[PDB]
């Protein structure tokens, strides 16, 4: 089956100080990103940062996986994930309330951003009460290097069979380390909380908080990147238990390529590339 | 409400389609007549809250209305819908606050409320909330994060509509809270002018303790004095005087206090709002009503 | 300005069994290697993998660091850095007597290897002999792409004030865990290893057993292009201590670009990552 990718975080807009989720961006054919002004851009290749591959292996090596659950709204993942991160001591049992109450809060979409008159990043605290994050709050650098009958349109780019992935990151203060959770259903649901234009099939937490060395950002993006490979969507399909996923992710960054800082003109190095990639892609 | 007839019916696969021409579904009668032992016979046969007539009510709406908590307790883990308008665009969050029930304040918090949602007037669920101002709602309104003070189309803050009620306790919860005193409407009256056109010298004294403007003037010169003259309701126009408000102030019409007093042949208020007012700035019929919320 | 950066590691010839240093690739603002025939590639941009630069990183965590130290031969050199070795605890002392002469070996260029015949990788046993690993091996990528005149072109490149580096990497099966080491000189040093009349001034040890997701090679060529870096570079002429080093590698992971596999490779959406990589440029500038 193919996939549609949808990335959502935490955030928080100005009228009224409540946290909301809000989708960044979308992995139909490359990454496509949502602008503060609420226009989508150009599609263009995925790049990702060292630390947030580092960063999900790590999360990822001693993650929570839950596969073929049966379910069929978002209160019951909810529920069940909470209890699996209580099992294995991800989190400790007096923060389920507060996680609880943030994963279910109301999810908009793309046409309300100009009725809620722009909205800004919102850290959880144990109260409830939202507050500014202790964090330098610089823009992603793809928002400014990418923005600065749509619907239709990419309704005639969806492929007519097609499963969606949803991906929620962002970040909590009361917690005291990341945590991972990756869930797949046993059979396709239409979640009514969340409009998706196909069903979901599988799901991605990543929850924390704020610890050196971590965009959660550019840890969604790494995820949602993971997500629209084939080899690796075929191995989550295949997958039965967390040592699959640990030896397919190894098989996929095995054939990656890194470029260190040059000061060559740019054209001809990012030219040079390309039958490296090409054998390394044979070779994958 | 005989559930082993149900459960006979069930093995014959009656629809949950069976929709009236009124717009009730299977869980609205079960949500009034609190026959609720088939709920669970329902959901064996995967019963979906989300279900919404021709006036778009649900089973969370039907049930606030004659409210038999228990079933909804557990209809919230089963997918229950958290921020369904009916077709006034009515949320459950105000609605429960009128109907007032003493754990249905506890019962969505259970999951969590929105009292800040835009109606079809655009009142939002604290407004309405702040309208019937009961006991227990300024203090579990607390818990909730909401815009203390919210203005709806015609402008009207909490604070002004609990000055029309006069509801001396919420006017406090919200001054406390940290409210507008002197929030303004679209047309520019104020909790003040509204508490005097409404007359009442207790919603004014606690307004004049929460520095609301004695002279606030609206966007035609009316102000808390003009208001309480045309009222006829002396005792606040009194009020008002004593508390420094001006008598001589000429409205976009002309006609000051006393001009209104007398016009209207209230006496007790003409003799002292003509003697405290000025000559009429002007020689010589339009009123002056604070905006409210609509059906 | 412009250094001259050379990697040798500790191999086996088709002549005899033995073991032996032979060169494997140069660096003068580029990469330069060559094949079995002896014959050096044409030199172009130099690429990372994930796995190089992550134990890189692991392994230079926890590595001795030695400044400024005044030595002018290699014997002198082995002793003071297998001492220091000893001295953090990074080897031990019973294998002292292995790595000298583990050290003291020839250093021999492409010149030599016709009538050698030719090379093979091998790796170093607690006995003293060559031996084949254990663990699979594969054809490199570099040597399959591009080396499927030269040396006056690179003495005409490279300035004649100018000072080298070097790194000697190898495999050894009676270690623990993977140990590096690195020296800089007090003053510019001759050594016998390189044949070119350049000074040496740092000096790189990349040793360890074998262990899944390492190669040595791919190690060695993530050393050499930290090491030609000119911040870098400038920031060890300049270092003190070991958090100098270590906040300058994290500034240099920093403004890294990866990018992953994928599908359909093209040209035409990937011009359209010329701007980041300039503005990463810059921020690396920045500093």
């Amino acid at each position: 089956h193919k996939v549609y990718v949808e990335l959502q975080e935490l955030v928080m807009d100005e009228k009224n100080q409540e946290l909301r989720w809000m989708e960044a961006a979308r992995w139909v054919q490359l990454e496509e990103n949502l602008g503060e002004n609420g226009a989508w851009g150009r599609p263009h290749l995925s790049h990702l940062t060292f630390w947030s591959l580092l960063e999900l292996r790590r999360v990822f090596t001693k993650g929570t996986v839950l596969l073929d659950l049966q379910e069929t709204s978002l209160a019951g993942v909810a529920n069940q994930l909470l209890d699996r991160f209580i099992f294995e001591d991800q989190i400790r049992p007096q923060d389920r309330e507060e996680l609880l109450r943030a994963l279910l809060l109301k999810h908009s979409h793309a046409g309300e951003l100009e009725a809620l008159g722009g909205v800004k990043p919102a850290v959880l605290t144990r109260s409830g009460d939202p507050s500014q994050p202790l964090l330098p709050q610089h823009s992603s650098l793809e928002t400014q290097l990418f923005c600065e009958h749509s619907p239709s349109g990419i309704l005639e780019k969806i492929p007519p069979d097609s499963e969606a992935t949803l991906v929620l990151v962002g970040r909590a203060d009361f917690l005291e380390q990341p945590v991972l959770g990756f869930v797949r259903l046993q059979e396709a649901a239409e979640l009514e909380a969340v409009e998706l234009p196909v069903p979901i099939r599988f799901l991605f937490v990543l929850l924390g908080p704020e610890a050196p060395h971590i965009d959660y950002t550019q840890l969604g993006r790494a995820a949602a990147t993971l997500m629209s490979e084939r080899v690796f969507r075929i191995d989550a399909y295949m997958a039965q238990s967390r040592g699959e996923l640990l030896h397919s992710l190894e098989g996929f960054l095995d054939c990656s390529l890194v470029l260190p800082p040059t000061d060559a003109p740019s054209e001809q190095a990012l030219l040079s590339l390309v039958p490296v990639q090409r054998e390394l892609l044979r070779r994958r | 409400g005989h559930v082993e007839t149900v459960l006979a019916l069930l093995e014959k696969e009656a629809s949950q389609a069976c929709m009236t021409k009124k717009g009730f579904t299977p869980l609205h009668v079960a949500a009034k007549y609190g026959k609720v032992r088939v709920a669970e016979l329902l959901l064996e046969r995967d019963a979906h809250p989300n279900a919404a007539g021709k006036n778009g009510l649900t089973p969370l709406h039907v049930a606030v209305h004659h409210n038999n908590l228990d079933i909804v307790k557990l209809l919230l883990p089963r997918g229950g819908s958290p921020h369904s308008p009916a077709w006034n665009g009515y949320t459950p969050l105000h609605i429960a606050a009128k109907q007032n029930q003493v754990e249905v304040a506890r019962s969505l918090l259970q999951y969590g409320g929105s009292a800040n949602a835009e109606s079809v007037q655009g009142v939002t669920p604290l407004h309405l909330a702040a309208q019937e101002g009961h006991a227990e709602m300024v203090a579990l309104l607390l818990s909730k994060q909401a815009n203390g003070n919210l203005g709806n189309k015609s402008g009207l803050t909490p604070l002004h509509l609990v000055a029309q009620e006069g509801h001396v306790p919420v006017a406090d919860v919200l001054i406390k809270h940290g409210v507008m005193v002197d929030a303004t409407t679209r047309m520019g009256y104020t909790p003040l002018h509204v508490a005097s056109h409404y007359g009442n010298i207790k919603l004014v004294k606690f307004l004049l303790q929460h520095q609301a403007d004695v002279n606030a003037k609206t966007k035609l010169g009316y102000s808390p004095l003009h208001q309480a003259a045309q009222q006829g309701h002396t005792d606040i126009v009194t009020l008002l005087l004593k508390n420094g408000a001006s008598p001589n102030e000429v409205s976009s019409d002309g006609t000051t206090p006393l001009a209104i007093a007398k016009r209207l042949g209230y006496i007790s208020v003409t003799d002292v709002l003509k003697v405290v007012t000025d000559e009429t700035s002007f020689v010589l019929h339009r009123m002056s009503f604070p905006e409210t919320v609509d059906e």
